RNA sequence: GCCAGAACGCGACGAUACUACCCGCACGUUGUAGACGUAUAAGAAUAGGCUCCGGCCUCGUAUCCUAGCAGGCGAUUCCUCCGCCGGCCUCGAAGUGGCCGUCGGUAAUUCGCGUAUUGCAAUUUAGACACGCGCGGGAUCAAAUCCUUUGCAGACGACUUAG
RNA sequence: GCAUCGGUUCUGGCGGGGGGAUAAAGGCCCAGGGAAUGUGGCUCCUCCGGGAGUGUUAUAGCCCUGGGUGUAAUACCCUCG
């Protein structure tokens, strides 16, 4: 069973410009520029109206049609990021040993670096370097927060997961030892 | 069909096993073949599938002495393509041995074989055979993870010859532009009746 | 909201679209059976372009730029002919590049040996005047 | 059936082909990785081995048992008369490896190096580099300066040809030893300029190495004629009552 | 295979006790009339107590499509044997004649269910007169209003004897 | 002046003998003619004459070149290959050599 | 990193007596997995490209070259195309191409003489790579092994040395 | 080597005859009855391409039954050259 016509649409607000060439999407707006390569998917791009982008697949199978909605939301994420940005929050969870962090500034390049000390009273100093375009801050709103912000959802989220995955307890019951750093909220910079 | 003195095949975009079957038939007929850019060939299926196939190949070796008789595992992209062709020729006879002498394989484009016309075999092109949505790999990448050492050297040299060819294109473009004006200028002025006589003949 | 899209655009398989069969024949689509087969016919006065009514597989057809407007779906042979002449399909196809290329080929397979010699001598006469003009432009540079 | 009690194998298969070395002089196979931000410098030397002796010094290793106490260690002494630079070589990168395309020599060669090119030097005519020397002082050495310009243009690594002065040792041999030493430096133009300025000049080992530096030694080990399995690999001897 | 529809009429041999026996008629799809008769005796042996040795064939004819140039939808009722047990289905096809649907059905069942010709019985074939009596969703999409679609990525045809082309082909036919 | 060539024949290649999968028959051969693809086009060359010329070592009657003569018998397969029969079977080392196809018995 | 180095895998350099080496053309005993117009250089995408910016693309079913005793001798005509040399530039993946100049040849048009007899078919002995030779010109004036010796080596050869 | 024949055999092209629902379809003409993936009109919405509703030939056409032109043409099967 092959479906003749499957179609989706993406609206575009009257603030930014988008251009597609050889299945390479470039989105540019007030807060910067992003690029994505979609040469691995057979999709037909078109201009439906004055401010609407259309995409469709012809004679596709059930498995092939599945990727059509995946592509639509990825491009929509790019539009959101260039006009509203993204913002993640993290919290410290400890029982006895306080956790100390040091978000030192740019290390002669655009990358930020985060140092974590005194995890469950260990002598390791463990270091993680963020992806370019991501800025890490120590919150002043209230205690024990790390705030990550940027333009692209993929880079901000993966870097946040890097911090969470590095603080792990080994050879212990993890239902009792809840030590670590966890993400708690996802949202945009504006509003 | 046609008989040339020698034919040069550009290897980029050709399936490994389908190109080797065409080549092995031509060699036994009497043709001479030269295959260029063996590092840009293709194999159908995901890359991980090809790696496992090669690892099973590497496990074979003569037990009592590994310096004799054992399957020698060549690691270069041209040598991988050569092994495929050698399995389709009776290489243990004088007739088969003579056929292999009509074949040359290289990585990149050596100086003798640039400044030449490179043919394409359409029964092995990937874009005309594989179903869209399937997965494929590159022979050049597979050689990297088995011990090929000169990947970056070939990449640098190929960038040089492609820069030289860009200047050659500009001269070729200018020549065609000048030839077009001559035909427009000459045909109007001189020939009174040769035009329509040629036109009725299909030229 | 500037949007620039550089993507391909094919020709649709609709009703009224005229195909070109392998042996130089034209047929107008009147009904779609599957994604692989259609029902088509072409009523043409010229016996070389005319084709009977029947089913044609889509893998032996080429899509020409001509499309007949407002052709009713599933029409009979009589109604198709009325629109075929009114739209002037025969005259429209004659001036396309595909038709000219086919005609330019046909004159070449029918050449007498004496006539092959004749075209070689005429080509040299035109070739002589080409090199004179080419050298003049090249010298000026 | 399986082996009764387990035990590791005798010997190592890494150094497996146990044949006599092809050449008497030790051969260097790799050089330190080049870095174009350091000043130009040589990376090897070569000398003759004298013997061993004993020293005494105090140790500085905090937390150890012998910290701040005298220790006794054995050392080795290497005779090292200065070397003389003779020429330089250039290499290029190819899809089959490295290869040398040019080489230039100095105008005058000592009788030590010329002995190396002959097997019966005493009854020869000693015409080793006679015709090559005329390339100097001929069109102001146009041929020589042509090759040097080529190396600055096409090469990626540069080596230097040097030899030892064996006449300054108590050795009976008069034939010198020759080798190539790679120059690791800022640029190819800098490498050749530094190398060319050292023609027929001596270089001392203190310019190459310096104190408390960690180095490597390459040579050919002491030989024994033809031995059985017991001493060659180190297997257990059979009982006293074994026949044959 | 390549089929065509027949009608075949049989009869029990008349006897002194029962002159003028009854007449039975069937519709059979078969490549030729030699196997058309053979299938008639096979189906009749499962309904009445008549054999070929004690029967005779009255008439065999060929039924041809009334309008072989009109597109129409068909529905087929059938039973078959699997590797364990027997089952009933109902499938649909879209084409111009009755004969081709049986040809299409035989190829379809052989692929999707591995059912051979030996183990398929055809119960009834009927042409769907209206458009709202179409059930299966792979035919509903073919009767949508103003149907039209392009044909992307179609390989050009090149002679199988012409090796060593001189330029890269294109797939924008 | 007169820069043209001198050719009045069609060139072909000697492929192999006539064989099954393990038995070969040197009586008849297979020849691939240049430019012929289908068996309809191969019908034009039925009955024509073909020649095989090669170099010897000794001179016999004013030349060092010998010839073996034959003619085309019937088509072979669907790809335009043809069968031929010579006065002597071909030397069996010429698998890949070239032969000349004339146009003597015309029309 | 480290160990061996294909004894039929490859590169740079030194000195080369005996014509073994280089240059010129002169023939030809002799060799070959097989000349007969052995004519054609962009890169990249294939759900997109090329361009002279006007347009063009299913198609190499294309383009270049192609007449004359196996291609003669003259004329009317025409500034095209091809070749051997020479000088400057350039080319390193297994080093190639360009520009200028002298000389020799040349149906784009139209003609005049010559062809027979190979007898009604019989390869149209014609290409470029090697190699053996013959002249007359140029440059050049070397090494290795045995033998005696050494012990950093060793069953004997071999290896490290000295004469 | 060619021409004229004999035996065996492979492979192209052309002219006829018969059969079936005396093919079925199909083109043009006559008579009757229907419907929708509803043409033109008419209503409403959208200016942003157009969409929705009503209703049986009009400024498009399609489906079903009977008859004429007919001993129509063609496909498939068989047969004389
Ligand atoms: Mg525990
Ligand atoms: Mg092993
Ligand atoms: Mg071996
Ligand atoms: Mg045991
Ligand atoms: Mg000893
Ligand atoms: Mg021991
Ligand atoms: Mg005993
Ligand atoms: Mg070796
Ligand atoms: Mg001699
Ligand atoms: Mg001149
Ligand atoms: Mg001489
Ligand atoms: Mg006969
Ligand atoms: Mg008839
Ligand atoms: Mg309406
Ligand atoms: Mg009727
Ligand atoms: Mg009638
Ligand atoms: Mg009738
Ligand atoms: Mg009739």
């Amino acid at each position: 069973m092959r479906y003749i016509h499957s179609e989706e649409t993406i609206p575009v607000p009257e603030n930014l410009k988008v251009s597609i060439k050889s299945r390479l999407v470039t989105v540019e707006g007030p807060r910067g520029k992003l690029q994505k390569d979609l040469s691995h998917i057979a999709v037909n791009f078109s201009v439906v109206k004055k401010g609407v982008i259309g995409l469709e697949i012809h004679h596709g199978s059930r498995k092939d049609v599945a990727a059509l909605r995946t592509v639509r939301t990825i491009i929509n994420n790019m539009i959101i990021g260039v006009t509203k940005g993204f913002k993640y929050k993290m919290r410290y969870v400890y029982a006895h040993f306080p956790i100390n962090v040091n978000v030192e500034k740019n290390a002669e390049t655009g990358c930020y670096e985060v140092e974590i000390r005194n995890f469950i009273g260990e002598k390791i100093v463990r270091k993680v370097v963020m992806a370019p375009g991501v800025e890490v801050e120590i919150s002043k709103a209230q205690k024990d927060e790390l705030i990550l912000s940027g333009n692209s959802l993929e880079a901000v989220s993966q870097s946040a997961a890097d911090i969470q995955q590095i603080c792990k307890v080994r050879n212990k019951d993890i239902r009792k030892f809840l030590d670590g750093i966890y993400v708690s909220e996802k949202g945009n910079i504006v509003e | 069909s046609s008989f040339e003195s020698v034919v040069v095949i550009d290897g980029k975009g050709h399936l490994l096993g389908r190109l080797a079957s065409i080549v092995a038939k031509q060699l036994l007929s009497g043709q001479k073949i030269v295959v260029v850019r063996c590092e840009a060939l293709n194999i159908s299926g995901e890359f991980f599938r090809a790696k496992l196939k090669y690892h099973a190949y590497l496990r074979k070796m003569t037990r009592y002495n590994p310096t004799r008789g054992g399957p020698f595992h060549f690691r270069a992209p041209s040598r991988i393509f050569y092994k495929a062709v050698r399995g389709m020729i009776p290489h243990k006879t004088a007739r088969g041995a003579a056929a292999l002498e009509r074949l040359k394989v290289f990585e990149g484009v050596p100086p003798p074989y640039d400044k030449k016309k490179k043919m394409v075999v359409p029964q092995a092109l990937r874009v005309l055979r594989l179903q869209p949505g399937r997965k494929y790999c590159t022979v050049g990448r597979l050689s990297h993870e088995v011990g090929w050492k000169y990947q970056d050297v070939v990449a640098r040299l190929e960038e040089r010859r492609k820069a030289k060819g860009a200047a050659y294109y500009e001269r070729k473009k200018l020549a065609a532009r000048q030839l077009s004006e001559a035909k427009k200028a000459a045909a109007a002025k001189v020939d009174p009746k040769v035009s329509e006589a040629l036109a009725a003949y299909g030229y | 909201a500037e949007i620039n899209v550089e993507a391909t655009s094919w020709r649709r398989v609709e009703v009224g679209r005229v195909l070109k069969l392998e042996n130089g024949s034209l047929a107008a689509i009147v009904e779609i059976i599957d994604h692989k087969r259609v029902l088509a016919d072409g009523p043409s006065s010229d016996p070389k372009l005319a084709t009977p009514r029947g089913i044609v597989p889509l893998s032996r057809a080429l899509l020409t730029p001509i499309v007949i407007p407002k052709l009713p779906r599933g029409a009979r042979t009589g109604a198709v002919k009325k629109a075929w002449e009114a739209y002037g399909v025969d005259a429209k196809w004659k001036e396309t590049n595909w038709a000219k290329k086919q005609l330019q080929q046909e004159r070449r397979q029918s050449l007498t040996d004496f006539d092959r010699f004749k075209v070689m001598r005429l080509k040299k006469q035109r070739r002589f005047e080409e090199r004179k003009a080419l050298a003049k432009i090249k010298a000026a540079a | 059936s399986h082996r009764k009690y387990e035990a590791p194998r005798h010997g190592s298969l890494a150094f497996l082909p146990r044949k006599r070395a092809a050449r008497h002089r030790g051969r260097v196979k790799s050089f330190p990785k080049d870095d174009p931000k350091k000043p130009v410098h040589l990376t090897a030397a070569m000398g003759y081995k004298a013997g061993m002796t004993t020293i005494v010094r105090d140790l500085d290793r905090p937390g150890a048992k012998a910290h701040k106490k005298e220790v006794v260690e054995a050392v080795t002494i290497i005779d090292c008369p200065p070397m003389v630079v003779v020429g330089l070589v250039g290499y290029i990168e190819t899809p089959r490896g490295l290869r040398s395309l040019t080489t230039v020599w100095a105008e005058h060669l000592s009788d030590e190096v010329k002995r190396r090119f002959y097997k019966n030097w005493y009854k020869s005519k000693k015409k080793a580099f006679t015709k090559y020397a005329k390339k100097y002082a001929e069109n102001n050495g146009a041929s020589i300066t042509r090759e040097l310009e080529r190396i600055k243009k096409y090469c990626t690594v540069v080596r230097v040809l040097a030899h030892t002065q064996i006449r300054k040792t108590p050795l009976k041999q008069k034939k010198a030893h020759l080798m190539e030493i790679q120059i690791n430096g800022g640029s190819v133009a800098d490498k050749v300029e530094f190398g060319r300025s050292l023609f027929e000049k001596p270089v001392t080992i203190d310019t190459i190495f310096e104190k408390d530096e960690m180095i490597d030694v390459i040579a050919v080990t002491k030989g024994h004629g033809f031995v059985g399995v017991t001493a060659r690999w180190g297997t257990k001897k059979l009982p006293r009552k074994t026949h044959k | 295979g390549r089929l065509q529809e027949y009608q075949v009429i049989g009869r029990h041999l008349p006897t002194e006790a029962n002159p003028n026996p009854a007449l039975y008629r069937m519709r059979i799809f078969a490549p030729n009339e030699v196997v058309a008769k053979s299938r008639f005796w096979y189906f009749l042996r499962g309904l009445k107590k008549v054999k070929k040795a004690t029967g005779e064939i009255v008439s065999v004819n060929v039924i041809s499509e009334k309008h072989p140039l009109k597109v129409k939808n068909f529905g087929i009722w059938l039973r078959y044997d699997s590797r364990s047990g027997t089952h009933n289905m109902y499938k649909e096809y879209r084409e111009t004649s009755r004969v081709a649907a049986v040809e299409a059905m035989y190829a379809d069942m052989a692929a999707r269910h591995r059912a051979r010709f030996r183990s398929i019985h055809i119960l009834k074939v009927v042409e769907l007169e209206k458009t709202e009596d179409v059930k299966r969703p792979y035919i509903k999409q073919l009767v949508a209003k103003n149907l039209s679609f392009p044909l992307p990525h179609r390989v050009p045809k090149i002679s199988t004897k012409k090796i060593f082309s001189a330029k890269r082909p294109s797939t924008f036919s | 002046p007169s820069e043209a060539g001198h050719r009045l024949y069609v060139k072909g290649r000697h492929l192999s003998y006539q064989r099954g999968r393990r038995n070969t028959h040197p009586k008849t051969s297979l020849i691939k003619i240049e430019g012929v693809d289908d068996t309809a086009a191969a019908n034009f060359y039925l009955g024509k004459r073909v020649a095989y010329v090669y170099r010897a070592q000794k001179e016999v009657r004013g030349t060092k070149i010998r010839v073996i003569w034959g003619k085309i018998t019937r088509p072979h397969g669907n790809s335009g290959v043809v069968r031929a029969k010579f006065t002597h079977p071909l030397p069996a080392r010429s698998f890949g050599a070239s032969v000349r196809i004339m146009l003597y018995p015309s029309s």
